[PDB]
């Protein structure tokens, strides 16, 4: 199966360095052309750069152009993205993606994007608050507080739990760190029969944390 | 520099509705013009290449047209999974180059919201801070007012919203009102109220809590 994974997202001061990486499987990257693009927040897709692995022909859009280095290496079948004086317009997803070199020409294949974001605003793991579960239904929740920068994952029960699940998206508060809630709902007779985690994880932070929530 | 110019920048429409978004190319591409569909925090997936070619996979109902320079996507029955920012792109020539994006929310019909309120945790109030989560659940339409009030006084200035994408079976929202205090603060009010105006509710629906109990 066609795979393209990228590394190397996170936080990075004003002026700094990043290198993304964007690992194939599935296919050769010499077989085609590998590109990056980003999403701004709350805006549209922009291509960023791409390159020919086989020879190292690259392109950049004009924003970048001098400040980011496209490269690849066709022997771990990865292409980089090198970014230097990074300013905070460039806070965006970077997808990769590969040119249709068969048939199609068209991006078909993409990664899972990672988040770059640029700050000056310093690292901080979040402090995980049960969401006290107070006959119909009843409803319970994890409370993710102050941490920086996105993104937080949390899953229910190990991840056994996805239905009624609700986890809203992180909000920025007045102090400068972000805040979200996942919540879930219950049948009632379940009520400590059944015992219920989060698994925050928060990984700029080493942040792992499971905390049952409970009447 | 070759811009493709979307439109609508956004639409409502019901399930089993006939879409139509156009790009428009600002010089001729042939027939280079990809469309996209992405889903909130997902990468885009390819739905048409060649301007009118279905992508492996790809649904039926989703189907791509060329005029000369315009383009247009068509969504012949709009399922709620459909429910996504859709794109165009052009490769005729470097950069290729997006439209600004169709972002298209499915109508349904009016839900009224089931609201819930939780008091701070144990553990917060150690920490020192105090934060009451005021919940709304399933609603359609997005417009809904949730005011706070604590010992029956309007609070303004101390809560934040958030709001959850649309569902992809049920296209209802749900939304997050959460007051912010210091421990002191929650400390020095007793009544913690939380009354949400929408639609579906004929009238605002209070849920309060009483600190300590």
């Amino acid at each position: 199966e066609v795979q393209l994974v990228e590394s190397g997202g996170g936080l990075v001061q004003p002026g700094g360095s990043l290198r993304l990486s964007c690992a194939a499987s599935g296919f050769n990257i010499k077989d085609t052309y590998i590109h990056w693009v980003r999403q701004a927040p709350g805006k549209g897709l922009e291509w960023v750069a791409r390159i020919y692995p086989t020879n190292g022909y690259t392109r950049y859009a004009d924003s970048v152009k001098g400040r980011f280095t496209i490269s690849a290496d066709t022997s771990k079948n990865t292409a980089y993205l090198q970014m230097n004086s990074l300013r905070a317009e460039d806070t965006a997803v970077y997808y990769c993606s590969r040119w249709g070199g068969d048939g199609f020409y068209a991006m078909d294949y993409w990664g899972q994007g990672t988040l770059v974001t640029v700050s000056s605003a310093s690292t901080k793991g979040p402090s995980v608050f049960p969401l006290a579960p107070s006959g119909g239904t009843a409803k319970l929740g994890c409370l993710v507080k102050d941490y920086f920068a996105e993104p937080v994952t949390v899953s229910w029960n190990s991840g056994a739990l996805t239905s009624g699940v609700h986890t809203f998206p992180a909000v920025l508060q007045s102090s400068g760190l972000y805040s979200l809630s996942s919540v879930v709902t219950v049948p009632s007779s379940s009520l400590g029969t059944q015992t219920y985690i989060c698994n925050v994880n928060h990984k700029p932070s080493n942040t792992k944390v499971d905390k049952k929530v409970e009447p | 520099d070759i811009q493709m110019t979307q439109s609508p920048s956004s639409l409502s429409a019901s399930v089993g509705d006939r879409v139509t978004i156009t790009c428009r190319a600002s010089q001729d591409v042939n027939t280079a013009v990809a469309w996209y569909q992405q889903k909130p925090g997902k990468a885009p997936k390819l739905l048409i290449y060649s301007a009118s070619f279905l992508y492996s996979g790809v649904p039926s109902r989703f189907s791509g047209s060329r005029s000369g320079t315009d383009f247009t996507l068509t969504i012949s029955s709009l399922q709620p999974e459909d429910f996504a920012t859709y794109y165009c792109q052009q490769h005729y020539t470097t950069p290729p180059t997006f439209g600004q994006g169709t972002k298209v929310e499915i109508k349904r019909t009016v839900a009224a919201p089931s609201v819930d309120i939780f008091p701070p945790s144990d553990e917060q109030l150690k920490s020192g801070t105090a934060s009451v989560v005021c919940l709304l659940n399933n609603f359609y339409p997005r417009e809904a007012k949730v005011q706070w009030k604590v010992d029956n006084a309007l609070q303004s200035g101390n809560s934040q919203e958030s709001v959850t994408e649309q569902d992809s079976k049920d296209s209802t929202y749900s939304l997050s009102s959460t007051l912010t205090l210091s421990k002191a603060d929650y400390e020095k009010h007793k009544v913690y109220a939380c009354e949400v105006t929408h639609q579906g509710l004929s009238s605002p629906v209070t849920k309060s809590f009483n600190r300590g109990e």
